[PDB]
RNA sequence: AACAAAAAGGAUUAGAUACCCCAGUAGUCUUUGCAGACAAUUAUGAAUGCCAUAGGUUAGAUUUUUAAUUUAGUCUAUAAA
């Protein structure tokens, strides 16, 4: 079906895309019936409320208080399994990716993948990445597990600071010359899918939409889009409370 | 034995005759008078039974015709899903 | 060719090219109609290609020149194989009513034959012993004609109830004052009675026809 | 593997129609009306309902409505599809009545299905765990092998010239080798027996010319080989050297899934008059007097013989309706060509004026202006 | 769980596999009464007829949705067609949603290429943007050719292919339950649906329904902003300049 | 299917203040309706009465002889939910119009309540006893006791079922008995031929139940224990539901037409 | 034996070689040669590769031999053409 869509010279990429989302939603056989969101609710609250930090070390602390018993979140469960897991992952690593995600959200798309070309030459010559891979694919899990440069992350005093290192260009690294000479701050054409806070936001801040009316607000400005109605009733559920009673809903930040 | 075969596309699927055309139910008796002529003669009196019989058919009224059969209407309806198709 | 040429998958490019210019040379055309920027974007689907079919059942390996290869095939399933031995073991099951109207097609999210025979949703029906015995057959292993017993077995103790409730619940009824109508036995009598009379009467008006034709068969009108 | 619609089209109830059984078996060399046809022994389609406010729109979950003049009006919804579409784009349907209610009737009767009894009326259920078994084992001998009712093999007395040749000549010529083999399976248990029965005090089981001697053996006793025979191509017993081997066994389960009760030694207590003696009478109607010399009545829709005692003797126009006659059925059992045979008794006197009782019909009423 | 009204007093705005399965939108034809050229819609055989893929018949569904809905859109008159006998209270329901005409009995040949001689005495009436009877063309509407759709859709192909043969030569897009023996050339959008059935004939009538009252709530709720989604016809057209022709006559005189 | 619904005032959770604890109505209504729903559902999962009411099947399976096990479950569901929805968190205080009938049909309010309760411990069995309004077209309204047997329904359209009186302590041979017997079968007789005795209007509006009384086992047998000794048992059972009567309720479905 | 060009007779008819009738020889049949012309036709040379269906029918084959599937023939009615 796509082969016979045939636009014409004359129009805007919005309109071609524009075309082709309305195709693919014509071949969809609806979500699973009983399947629900897993990242939402109380794991996406408490998400939001321990990965928020600009530390690791402050992460894994705030997910130690929601495994301990008694924490209002409900997510005992989940956050035990979390801190099983960051403990295997490489302490260097944790650094440096908690610090990227800080950073990269001032980066342009053309200047994220020169600087990540410098990141990644670091990671070469670092110890970590030829460890864990030469122990866990070339090794296929033999020889026990991988042994990173500090044994944990209890090693790294508070004062270190491991990630700067990585984010200092080399200068025997020529520059990462693209193929064009594009870029953009941000996504121009990524509302395709279902709606999320950004999207929710949005319309209450603007408009004065009730629990009920906001929801068809979305199931019908998206033509019967499949999972609407269950994104934005969990949207509402965590960013949103009846500030004004049962009459409107705004944000539960202020 | 086969089958009855599948009739192939006629201008029009339909019975000559619908309703039964029945016969004069006193020709009958007639032929029995002219039996007994040749067998007992004219003048005889074997035959005077009979012929008050054939007097009686004339003195009678003649049976009301039957309603039409509306056979003719229903083989139109299902003859394109009955034969092999229609003539055109 | 009988057939007419239709043109219905070009309605677009044909009043499109009508509306490019205009029939008097030399003005701008006129607005087209208001269907034409509607479909704009929506172009017709492919028709008359023959493409391969879904094969339901493996192609015939051995054939070196088949036929009939853009022809459907059928949809046979394990079940039909199980539904035939049972409804044929019990034939006089066909003889309860089933109703086989759909109401919103979400039957089999609540089927769990794990659990026995009772579902949600359907009756107990072969259909149950069917799909009891398929799961037992593919689970726990057991084999065509033991897992056939077993949901068979079960099927039985649970159609042994039905019918003992019914002689017991109509006994206890009236130990309390309670009466009921007509049963299928007396109204099914009193049907016969009435088509037998209906016989009758044809039997003794066809009979009067064989002999007084019979009779009138000799040429005795002469009364000599 | 499958798309998400044909993993529906699997579950949905329109696919899950039993496929059309054969008819019940008769007399294949004798002839018969091919033009008319009435009711069948036991039904081969199945009966469909709906819903009261869908059958005055005529869906019945089919692939088009039904006529409403032929399906509405009537008491219980019941249709039989012979084809959801045939060549005049018509669904060729039929009232499914005959049997829906001739079912109804017959477990109002309230009596289990018993197996076949010669000729001390000991009735046992068909359903029993002993008997009502299909799943048997390699090892499973000849003498629990009559309790069975399911056999894979025919029935060699029921076979007519002409199929049990083809018989002969495609089912059991090309299984010699695994006869064979068969054999020596057994001889693994003849040299094992004598071997390790003085142990307490396997075989080989491959050989080639062994078996050609061991079965010369048995020409002297040709019954030890045909229970061997039998065993391996599961052919239903014939002789006593017992299951009622006389008809051959049941086409289909010995109930035909038309009753499930399991006895009939119950009392049924009457609001006045206590416990009861025997079952409720039930009113039969007379077919065929007896001036073949044998009687004919209709009980619950069910053909079966009269009674061992008229009525039942000449023919009365001047009765209405017919001759009927009140009747106390005393076992019910299938046959092996799936019919359903009833071996009626005439009814008490007392009895059929306490059920006449009930429904109003009684002349003397039992209670009240009963004083002797 | 279901209710035989259903489809009528609210009809759903999309079909899912599990509503077109219930209202046997599956179940063609006999396998003999088949038009191999819609081999290509039908899923396998069973029961002797030939079953049509429920995931073709919902993303055709779904598709034609969308022309009802901007043909809905644009202004563009619309024409529900089911003529067989239990598909009046259907195709009155779907024209009443989507604001449309309706036909239910036999169409008479010629009503769109002999418009004039069918359609002559037929009253019209002109609407602004707000679907609001504008005054002051009393001498066109007079001296006016009739209407014909700008969309038909048909609840029954195989029963009508003069009404869909017009449609062809006046180049006026058609949808169509196209059935196991019905050809799919005779419509411009198929819906590979069992037309036999008014169960499976009422959902798929709902369906578009909902999409031409859709359609028909943007296109008014775009014009109390101030903008009109369409431009006048060319029929219209052409009056206003030979309106100002006979107002520039007297501008001088 | 037929799912459970909640009851009137959050029972399940605290119950009557002094008449069933929180686990009695527990194991009463939702370990019991669920109980009944449960064997209905089985019953008419594939028939007509699938997506029918308690009380369509009630009237559709009265006189069927082949439904009889069905209307149990369909009776029973309708009047076990019929009599929890009458009870009242706190007393309530008769309302004067009803106040006025009850006096003058039975004579005081007192005296309706003995003849309730003397019915049920009277009845020995379990059953209903209701408070039931009959108005023939041309008499006014009147209220009457009528008791019912395990599952009968008070319903006109189901007097097939209108298990009033037992059959082994009603009639006999005395003279009481045989008039009792001889009704008997006027009944069977009367309905098996189609004819009705007594004639009534159309749409069953002769009788409307008003309130009801579950004298059942399950309902009290674990409150009010047995009643060995005359404490509590079946008999203080009856006197705790008298207080908590919602006549406020019971004034309302009466529908006592003005005429003061 | 029978049938039957020819020859001949009797009728019919305006006339009647004729059509009809009473009879009747070659010839048809057997064996051995000659002869080679036919609406010797499917008004369609033989052969090969290929193109979508439906309903019958002929001789098999396979199968859960009910009825389906399939190979090779033949006919009917259609699609694309
Ligand atoms: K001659
Ligand atoms: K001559
Ligand atoms: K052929
Ligand atoms: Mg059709
Ligand atoms: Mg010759
Ligand atoms: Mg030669
Ligand atoms: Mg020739
Ligand atoms: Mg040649
Ligand atoms: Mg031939």
């Amino acid at each position: 079906r796509l082969a016979e869509l045939t636009p014409r010279d004359y129009w805007t990429i919005e309109q071609r895309l524009s075309v082709i989302n309305d195709t693919i939603e014509e071949f969809s056989t609806g979500v699973p019936y009983d399947e629900n969101i897993e990242i939402g609710g109380k794991i996406r609250l408490a998400i939001d409320r321990c990965f928020k930090y600009d530390k690791i070390d402050e992460i894994i602390a705030a997910l130690k208080e929601e495994a301990a018993e008694g924490a209002k979140g409900g997510v005992q469960s989940w956050a035990k399994n979390t801190l099983e897991e960051l403990t295997q992952r490489s302490p260097t690593s944790l650094h440096v990716t908690l610090r990227q995600m800080r950073l990269g959200k001032s980066w342009g798309i053309a200047h994220t993948f020169k600087r990540e070309h410098q990141m990644a030459a670091k990671f070469m010559k670092s110890h970590d990445f030829n460890e864990g891979v030469t122990a866990l694919l070339i090794d296929k899990g033999a020889n026990g597990p991988a042994k990173w440069k500090p044994a944990s992350l209890d090693e790294i005093p508070p004062g270190a600071n491991i990630s700067e290192d990585y984010f200092r260009n080399d200068p025997e690294v020529p520059v990462l010359e693209l193929l064009n000479d594009r870029s953009y701050m941000q996504y121009p054409y990524n509302k395709f899918g279902l709606p999320n806070d950004y999207d929710v936001k949005e319309a209450i801040e603007k408009g004065n939409f009730t629990r009920e009316k906001l929801i068809d607000h979305f199931v019908e400005t998206r033509r019967g889009k499949q999972g609407v109605r269950e994104a934005v009733s969990d949207v509402l559920d965590r960013m949103a409370v009846r500030s004004k009673g049962t009459e409107h809903v705004q944000w539960k930040k202020e | 034995p086969n089958k009855p075969i599948r009739l192939p596309p006629l201008k029009q699927l339909r019975v000559r005759q619908a309703n039964k055309a029945e016969e004069n139910p006193c020709i009958a008796v007639m032929s029995s008078v002219l039996a007994c002529w040749a067998s007992a003669g004219y003048n005889s009196a074997g035959c005077a039974t009979v012929e008050n019989a054939l007097r009686a058919c004339m003195d009678a009224p003649k049976p009301a015709p039957k309603p039409n059969n509306t056979i003719n209407y229903h083989l139109s309806r299902f003859q394109e899903r009955l034969t092999q198709g229609k003539s055109k | 060719g009988k057939g007419r040429i239709f043109q219905a998958a070009k309605v677009y490019q044909r009043a499109s090219e009508a509306a490019a210019t205009n029939i008097v040379s030399g003005l701008p055309p006129r607005n087209p109609p208001l269907w034409l920027k509607a479909i704009e974007s929506i172009p017709p689907a492919e028709i008359n290609t023959r493409p391969y079919p879904i094969q339901h059942s493996p192609p015939n390996p051995r054939a070196r020149k088949p036929r009939n290869l853009f022809r459907p095939t059928k949809i046979v399933y394990p079940e039909d194989e199980l539904r035939r031995d049972f409804y044929r073991d019990h034939p006089w099951e066909l003889a309860r009513p089933r109703m086989i109207i759909e109401l919103d097609g979400k039957d089999a999210r609540f089927l769990d034959w794990s659990k026995g025979l009772r579902q949600r949703g359907i009756p107990l029906s072969g259909e149950s012993v069917v799909q009891r015995q398929l799961w037992l057959m593919e689970n726990q292993g057991m084999t065509k004609q033991e897992a056939y017993d077993k949901a068979r077995h079960e099927f039985y103790k649970l159609r042994q109830l039905e019918q003992m409730e019914r002689r017991i619940a109509v006994e206890e009824a009236r130990m309390v004052g309670g009466y009921f109508g007509k049963d299928l036995l007396t109204v099914g009598m009193e049907l016969e009675n009435k088509t037998y009379e209906s016989w009758k009467k044809w039997a003794t008006t066809e009979i009067a026809r064989q002999e007084s034709a019979r009779a009138s068969m000799y040429t005795n009108v002469v009364d000599n | 593997g499958v798309s998400p619609g044909g993993a529906l089209l699997r579950t949905s109830r329109m696919f899950s129609l039993p496929p059309v059984i054969p008819p019940p078996p008769g007399n294949k060399l004798q002839m018969i009306s091919e033009r008319a046809s009435a009711t069948e022994a036991y039904p081969t389609h199945q009966v469909l309902t709906t819903f009261e406010s869908s059958r005055s729109r005529g869906d019945w979950g089919l692939k088009r409505p039904l006529p409403l003049k032929s399906t509405t009006g009537t008491t219980y919804p019941m249709v039989k599809v012979k084809e959801m579409d045939s060549l005049e784009q018509i669904t060729d349907f039929t009232s499914g009545t005959q049997h829906g209610l001739t079912l109804k009737k017959f477990q109002a009767l309230n009596i289990p299905i018993s197996t076949p009894s010669e000729i001390r009326p000991v009735q046992r259920s068909v359903f029993e765990a002993d008997t009502d078994v299909t799943a048997f084992s390699p090892d499973e001998q000849i003498q629990e092998a009559e309790k069975r009712w399911k056999f894979s093999g025919p029935w060699l007395a029921g076979m007519t010239p002409g199929e049990f040749k083809e018989y002969l000549a495609k089912t059991v010529r090309p299984k010699r080798a695994e006869f064979r083999k068969f054999i020596q399976k057994k001889i693994a248990a003849q040299k094992t027996e004598a071997a390790n029965r003085e142990l307490q005090e396997k075989p080989e089981s491959i050989t080639d010319d062994e078996v050609t001697e061991y079965l010369r053996r048995l020409r002297n006793d040709n019954q030890v080989l045909y229970d061997l025979v039998g065993q391996f191509l599961d052919l239903a017993p014939l002789k006593p050297p017992s299951p009622y081997g006389g008809r051959g066994p049941p086409i289909t389960h010995p109930s035909a899934g038309i009753s499930y009760l399991r006895t009939a030694a119950y009392l049924n207590n009457h609001p006045i008059y206590g416990p009861q003696k025997s079952h409720p009478p039930v009113q039969a109607r007379v077919l065929k007097p007896r001036r073949g010399n044998d009687a004919k009545i209709g009980v619950a829709g069910f053909v079966a013989d009269g009674p061992l005692g008229s009525v039942m003797d000449k023919f009365d126009p001047s009765i209405e309706g017919g001759a009927k006659l009140w009747v106390n059925v005393d076992k019910a059992t299938v046959d092996s060509t799936g019919r359903v045979q009833l071996t009626v008794s005439d009814a008490k006197a007392t009895d059929v004026l306490i059920a006449k009782e009930l429904i109003g019909d009684a002349r003397e009423p039992i209670f009240g202006s009963a004083p002797k | 769980r279901y209710i035989p009204e259903q489809y009528l007093r609210n009809p759903p705005s999309d079909a899912s596999l599990e509503d077109l399965m219930a209202a046997q939108a599956h179940m063609g034809h006999n396998t003999s009464l088949w038009n191999p050229a819609n081999a290509r819609y039908i899923y396998g055989v069973r029961q002797g007829i030939h079953i049509i893929s429920l995931e073709t018949t919902a993303t055709h569904l779904r598709r034609a949705a969308r022309v009802v809905e901007e043909v809905a859109y644009r202004g563009g008159l619309i024409l529900f067609v089911g003529t067989r006998p239990g598909q009046r209270p259907i195709v009155v329901r779907a024209a009443e949603l989507a604001k449309a005409c309706h036909l239910f009995t036999k169409w008479r040949p010629g009503t769109i290429t002999n418009r004039e001689q069918l359609l002559g005495g037929v009253p019209l009436t002109v609407v602004d943007e707000l679907d609001r009877p504008l005054s002051g063309f009393e001498d066109h509407l007079h001296d006016r050719r009739p209407l014909a759709p700008d969309l038909v859709v048909c609840l029954n192909p195989k029963e009508n292919m003069t009404l869909l043969y017009e449609c062809s030569l006046a180049k006026i897009p058609t949808i169509g339950i196209i059935d196991t023996n019905t050809n799919p050339s005779w419509v411009t959008y198929q819906i590979p649906a069992n037309d036999d059935s008014l169960r499976a004939t009422a959902l798929i009538s709902g369906v578009l329904g909902r999409a031409g009252e859709r359609g028909q709530k943007r296109r008014l709720e775009a014009a109390q902003r101030g903008v009109v989604t369409w431009k006048t016809p060319a029929d219209v057209q052409g009056y206003f300049e030979l309106a100002s022709a006979r107002a520039a006559d007297a501008r001088r005189r | 299917q037929h799912y459970l619904m909640p009851l009137r005032d959050n029972f399940e959770q605290e119950g009557i203040r002094n008449f069933l604890s929180p686990g009695s109505v527990n194991m009463a209504y939702t370990e019991y309706q669920t109980f009944i729903l449960e064997k209905l559902n089985a019953l008419v999962v594939g028939t007509d009465f699938e997506q029918k009411d308690t009380k369509s099947i009630v009237l559709a399976t009265a006189r069927d002889p082949e439904l009889a096990h069905v209307f149990n479950h369909a009776s029973m569901a309708h009047n076990n939910h019929f009599f929890f929805d009458h009870l009242s968190p706190v007393p309530v205080k008769m309302g004067d119009k009803l106040f006025y009938h009850i006096n003058e049909n039975f004579g005081s309010v007192d005296t309706l309540r003995d003849e309730m309760i003397g019915t049920a411990v009277s009845m020995f069995g379990p059953g209903f006893v209701w408070l039931v309004r009959t108005q023939l077209p041309g008499q006014p309204v009147a209220l009457r006791v009528m008791a019912t047997y395990l599952a009968g329904s008070p319903y006109p359209g189901a007097h097939w079922r209108r298990q009033e009186m037992d059959a082994q302590t009603s009639i006999g041979s005395s003279p009481q008995g045989l008039s009792n017997g001889q009704r008997f079968f006027e009944r069977s007789a009367a309905g098996f031929k189609g004819n009705k005795l007594e004639p009534t209007a159309p749409g069953g509006t002769d009788l409307i139940p008003i309130l009801c009384l579950n004298t059942w086992e399950y309902a009290w047998l674990r409150e009010y224990g047995t009643g060995v000794g005359g404490m509590g048992g079946k008999l203080a059972y009856a006197q705790s539901w008298w207080n908590m009567i919602d006549w406020a309720k019971v004034e309302e479905e009466a529908r006592l037409e003005t005429r003061i």
